[PDB]
């Protein structure tokens, strides 16, 4: 009895633990997106005033 | 449950205010039109302490715009976050205080104010258990530091027992944008002091010095400068909103770092600032964050903490890392740097953590000291106020609108004082 | 029939509660939600709903939400009461003067109500175990005022307090000297028995024997959870001899001052460590004498022993004890008081440790937790009084106590009682 | 009434509609363990002679 | 064989019996339509006409039309008699001599004729309940003339009057203090027992046990609903010690002018709460006597008891009850008059609670409804004289009542009856 309640509890803290991690996971690539059109908005408006 | 008001005066205030916005709406997931377009449960979970209700699933700020001028709020409105306010809060009026500090005071501020606290009555009388204020100004302005001492010492008496936050941009030795700097600055102090309990000191030559060493910026437009200012004001009031391991609120950091009631000026910083010269070959550990909290670049002001002594030191951490691993790193500081902190204090740093980072950033944190290095900063004050004196040169429309010239040398006297002290205690 | 009552005040308290509830489950056999899957040992902790609810004997009280509604949200919101959990509005913030004197006094009423319900419950009622730290104000404040209605109604139950105790070089608050010397003035009079633990031997003890790197605030009280889960085996389980609450508060204290013993769990190891050694009795009993394994960073070959008592679990055998207890008093280090011969007492029980899911501790077959009052205890006061003194010179963070009600007499009135309890111990620690 | 419930279910998301509707409690499903109808359950220790 | 007469009058007094009315059809299984599908339990309250439909016995008397044209309008149309529900054409509009005087004469002629009517369907009558509210004109001007034609005609039959107290602070009318005097001119002359409720208890009830935070006036009339089917519950059951309308006359009334107890129910609790709890006989008795469920705005700390009936229903037996109320007289903070030294009496009951469908209220096997009479009434009724005195110096909203018949001799003669009423509990307070 005492393995399977163990089973079960480090089953659900897997869950929540998974959830997180994929939750903050997901943040970084916007960011890196965001600046490679920052650049490439600065490429174009410099040649644009020239 | 824990609520805090929001007041932008000036136009210093009102673009850092409005950045401010920006910043914590993607935190907590709220679109440019108000409505909720969030991603978890917890960021809804805390969401009474910034923002009041609206018809719809909408949520609007809990900020009062004010302004003497209304061409500067026509821009906050048609900006990217401008359509989130009530049109209520707006308060404006129309003759400009000109950079003088006794029209924002005396003769243009004083029929403004009356409007001003009715918006902040029904918006504070509104919470169930208010915990503080916030209001954003500068030290160098007529409209920023005129009607910015006066809003607090009327809601001083109309809210004893509470907590002040002011995030007040002091003028600079060496940039010097305006001629009557060394004037207003003397003049707003002498009213902080006695009526603020948490006042943040902010440099513009230092926010320059640190997007050139640090950041590396090639333009550094005023844009960015209110994106370093306003990650600041997230990482103090971080405990209030998200769950954390060894957690610590405003009045919390009220306690800790003022020993005596006249020192409330704190220097604050930022700790994972990064150029991306060196951004994707960084190593992110607590000991590398600490070495980028105490260098004297990265804080915010022109004072060297090394020409002086620290009181008391805080940091706010944002993430998930090991609290041992925090504290020997904390401890270290101490033990190894021994001059630098005083000593009739034992454990003069102060840590917490919580569990929610910003966002883009696998782990950050928040950099508040209490230094005696700040006097410096009142000094230089204090001297180009004494050599403008003498002459009694820009005074005479001042003395025109009521002020009388005793008011000049009261506010000198109280601003030696506070040097005094600084040193007193060293 | 006979049970206790778990009070979880302030945040360093509720933590380890949910470090602890979480370990009581998995030893009577009881799912998260409450419910047994599809015997009286659980009846010390829980108390049975006729349709099959287990309901925890448990009141988890804080100023501040931010604390507790993690838990009605959490994994066990299926498992407590909606009225145990007792919250406020805005927290004392490190202010004695708020969580005593106008902040600790709104919630009063609830939380002692809540004691009344749950103890006319009882039908036989041996203590309590309220959990707190020194160093918080909400940890020290509002605990004061608690235990001062507690002794009153309750005139002789027991009050096992649970505190933790501030570290030398580990510590987070600036006004933390100034608190727990206030904290002191309820547990000389008000306590029973008040254990002591800091976190800076429990960051070496991690780092030395589990050899954790980066050890964090869950880790340190799933530890913390063993031992007051080993203090009460012995009331859950039938053993060999078996220890009451009241049994061993005579045991452990000698004078109506002298009353913080020193917890100490063995063997603290891990995984990849006991599959290899050979653990006996023999070996575990020395391995809680020595001056590397005691979790409050102190050392005790400076002061002399004054008591002890060490409880056993598992597959023990007294014979075996017997002649552990007999090589201690033939070492020459571990020194005692003359006039104390009669310094231990023996606890034997036949129910093993137990694992947690995700924890870092081993699977081994007996373990032996050892309580150990000490004069250890004296160099671990006289560098306190010396924290507070020194910001006491030039009155500082005081403005700050004065405002919300407390006197500036009150200071140097817990000073001066500082003052007698650090000289009971040499007193008392000279040889006649 | 069919676009007051599109208000209402636009403004079911808020800590007052959650904590306070009009004239009831909250929802007690959550508490609850799922699948039980709750007014025909029985609540309490029944006495069995 | 035993039968009551309920009149509900006024607006507070009527809409009470909406959710008094819809109980009883729940109970005994009568549909609203006044049919019963496929027995004497419901012979007090419902006669059965010898087509099938089942009518109740019960006049509906209002000077206003709006409040009863709702009732002739929904889905009870087919329950009450077209004759029992009578209506005006204008409301007292909160004047005592608009019901009293000068438009309660002109259909009073009406309302005891259906009285007269009423009782010679009855072999056996065994009292009253008229309903109604002190503060408004009608519930005050209009029950006071009612009460001494019924006094005149049936001599020794008991009048139980269910009367809402006007609460200390909150209120929604102006001239209360005025109008509530005037109704104790004659209650304390005509009528036996006067139970009393207000509306700021029941609405910290609502707010802590059921976790309502926006109550109706559906929430509170369902709550008042309750205490009076379980005080007439002994009529319709069966049970193990009944008692009759007559019965708690004397239990209740010691002296002629003190006859007004205070009824409390229990467990007033919700549904989620009442899953984790262990509701026994031995906790909902002590969920009476704690000052926080009154169901009027009184500390009774202060004052002492009198004389105390619990009314038991359920799955209760006779052992718990008593072994559980000599705990009570053993506690020091209950305190009794020496001159009563037994003032408990206990009714016990064989049917569980019922709940109607849609409300809040838990299903419990057994619930108890507590009627103390206490003299802690003397500082609920020490406030309300002073609201008296501060708008009679001024002479304030007096000449409304004189332009109807009311002369200004009579404000005087009632406030000294109030003088000597609250001197009464002063002499039947001190012990001798
Ligand atoms: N073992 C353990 N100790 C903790 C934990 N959290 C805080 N502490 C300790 O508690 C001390 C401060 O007391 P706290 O309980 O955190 O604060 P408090 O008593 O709640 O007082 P307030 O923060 O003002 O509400 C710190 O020095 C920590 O060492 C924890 O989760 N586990
Ligand atoms: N609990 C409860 N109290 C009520 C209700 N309606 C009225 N009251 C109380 O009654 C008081 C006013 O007296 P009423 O009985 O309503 O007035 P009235 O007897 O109808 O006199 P008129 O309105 O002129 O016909 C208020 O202070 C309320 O507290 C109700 O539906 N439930
Ligand atoms: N960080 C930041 N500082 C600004 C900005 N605009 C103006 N300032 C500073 O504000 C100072 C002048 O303040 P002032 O306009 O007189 O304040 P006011 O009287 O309240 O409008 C200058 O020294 C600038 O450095 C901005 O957008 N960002
Ligand atoms: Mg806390
Ligand atoms: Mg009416």
């Amino acid at each position: 009895l005492q393995n399977a309640l163990t089973q079960k509890l480090e089953e659900m803290l897997r869950q929540r633990e998974d959830l997180e991690q994929v939750r903050q996971e997901l943040y970084q690539e916007e960011q890196a997106e965001i600046y490679k059109s920052k650049l490439k908005e600065e490429a174009e408006k410099k040649l644009r005033k020239q | 449950m824990r609520e805090i008001v929001h007041l932008q005066a000036g136009q210093c205030g009102n673009q850092i205010g409005a950045k401010f916005w920006e910043v914590i709406s993607d935190e907590h997931g709220i679109d440019p039109t108000g409505t909720y377009h969030g991603d978890s449960d917890l960021q809804l979970e805390r969401i009474n302490v910034y923002y009041n209700e609206a018809t719809g699933g909408k949520y609007v700020p809990r900020a009062v715009l004010v302004d003497l001028e209304p061409g500067t709020m026509d821009s906050v409105r048609s900006g990217p976050f401008g359509q989130i306010f009530r049109p209520d809060n707006f308060v404006f009026g129309q003759s400009g205080a000109g950079n003088n500090w006794a029209k924002g005071h005396y003769t243009e501020g004083a029929e403004l104010v009356d409007s001003v606290l009715d918006v902040v009555r029904k918006e504070a009388e509104s919470c169930d258990c208010l915990q503080g204020f916030q209001l954003t100004h500068s030290l160098g302005g007529g409209t920023g530091s005129g009607m910015g001492t006066l809003l607090i010492s009327k809601i001083r008496e109309e809210y004893p027992d509470r907590i002040m936050n002011t995030f007040s941009v002091v003028p600079s030795p060496k940039v010097s944008d305006t001629v009557v700097e060394p004037y207003n600055a003397t003049l707003s102090v002498h009213q902080l002091v006695e009526n603020t309990d948490e006042t943040y000191c902010i440099d513009n030559e230092a926010l320059y010095d640190i997007c050139f060493r640090t950041l590396k910026l090639t333009t550094p437009t005023y844009g960015d400068l209110n994106h370093l200012v306003s990650a600041t004001m997230s990482g103090v009031t971080t405990c209030l909103r998200f769950p954390g391991q060894l957690n610590a609120d405003l009045r919390k950091l009220a306690v800790n770092m003022v020993p005596f009631p006249r020192l409330h000026f704190f220097m604050p910083g930022f700790a994972p600032l990064t150029s991306r010269g060196s951004q994707q070959y960084r190593a992110l550990t607590v000991p590398e964050l600490t070495q980028q909290m105490f260098d004297a670049k990265n804080m915010m002001a022109a004072c060297d903490p090394r020409h002086g002594r620290y009181l008391t030191v805080a940091a706010v951490f944002r993430g998930r890392m090991s609290m041992k691993e925090v504290d020997e790193q904390m401890l270290n500081v101490q033990n190894k740097n021994s001059s630098y902190f005083v000593e009739w204090i034992p454990n003069n740093v102060k840590t917490a953590v919580c569990d929610i980072p910003p966002r883009g950033l696998k782990m950050s944190a928040t950099f508040i000291g209490n230094s005696t290095a700040i006097q410096e900063l009142f000094k230089r004050i204090s001297e180009q106020f004494t050599a403008m004196f003498r002459r009694k040169a820009f005074l005479h429309w001042y003395t025109g609108e009521g002020m009388d010239e005793m008011e000049f040398t009261e506010a000198e006297s109280n601003m030696n004082d506070l040097v005094s002290e600084y040193q007193q205690y060293q | 029939m006979r049970e206790c009552i778990s009070i979880h005040v302030g945040q360093a308290g509720v933590q380890i509660g949910n470090a602890c509830w979480e370990l009581y489950c998995l030893e009577h056999g009881i799912q998260p939600d409450g419910q047994m899957p599809s015997d009286d040992s659980f009846n010390t902790f829980f108390s049975e709903t006729g349709a099959g609810k287990h309901v925890p004997r448990a009141v988890f009280v804080d100023l501040e939400p931010t604390v507790i509604d993690e838990v009605r949200t959490g994994t066990y919101r299926q498992l407590f009461h909606p009225e145990q959990l007792i919250t406020g509005k805005e927290d004392a913030a490190n202010n004695y003067a708020r969580g005593h004197y106008t902040i600790g006094k709104e919630i009063i009423d609830l939380v002692l109500d809540r004691i009344r319900k749950l103890a006319d419950q009882c039908t036989g009622l041996q203590g309590f175990l309220v959990f707190h730290s020194f160093g918080g104000g909400t940890g020290s404040g509002f605990t004061s005022l608690l235990m001062e209605r507690l002794s009153v109604d309750y005139g002789k139950k027991s009050k096992l307090e649970f505190s933790i105790y501030p570290a030398p070089q580990v510590s987070t608050a600036v006004v933390e000297p100034y608190n727990s010397i206030l904290t002191t003035h309820t547990t000389l009079e008000h306590s029973d028995c008040a254990f002591m633990v800091d976190n800076e031997a429990i960051y070496d003890i991690c780092r030395r024997n589990l050899d954790i790197e980066r050890p964090t605030y869950t880790n340190l009280n799933r530890l913390i959870g063993q031992i007051v889960s080993s203090i009460t085996a012995s009331l859950r389980f039938d053993g060999a001899l078996n220890v009451d609450l009241t049994e061993f508060q005579t045991n452990l204290v000698p004078y109506p001052r002298i009353h913080f013993p020193l917890a100490t769990y063995a063997p603290v190891i891990s995984a990849e460590k006991a599959y290899h050694e050979q653990l006996s009795v023999a070996e575990i009993t020395n391995a809680c004498f020595e001056p590397a394994n005691q979790m409050v960073k102190c050392d005790p070959r400076h002061g002399k022993y004054m008591a002890c008592c060490l409880l056993y679990r598992g597959d023990v055998v007294p014979k075996d004890v017997n002649a552990a207890i007999a090589t201690i008093k033939t070492k020459r280090t571990i020194q005692f008081v003359d006039w104390c011969p009669t310094g231990f007492k023996v606890g034997i029980n036949y129910q093993p440790p137990t694992v947690v899911p995700g924890g870092d501790l081993a699977k081994v077959q007996r373990a032996v937790c050892m309580l150990s009052n000490t004069t250890a205890i004296a160099e671990a006061w006289a560098r306190l009084d010396h924290k507070f003194d020194l910001m006491y010179a030039k009155r500082a963070f005081v403005h700050w106590y004065v405002g919300e009600g407390m006197e500036e007499g009150e200071f140097s009135e817990a000073r001066e009682d500082m003052a007698a309890l650090e000289k009971d111990y040499e007193e008392v620690g000279v040889d006649s | 009434t069919f676009q007051q419930k599109i208000k209402d279910k636009k403004e079911s998301i808020y800590l007052s509609n959650r904590r306070a509707p009009l004239g009831k409690s909250h929802d007690q499903a959550p508490g609850l363990p799922k699948g039980m109808d709750t007014t025909n359950t029985t609540f309490g220790t029944a006495v069995i002679k």
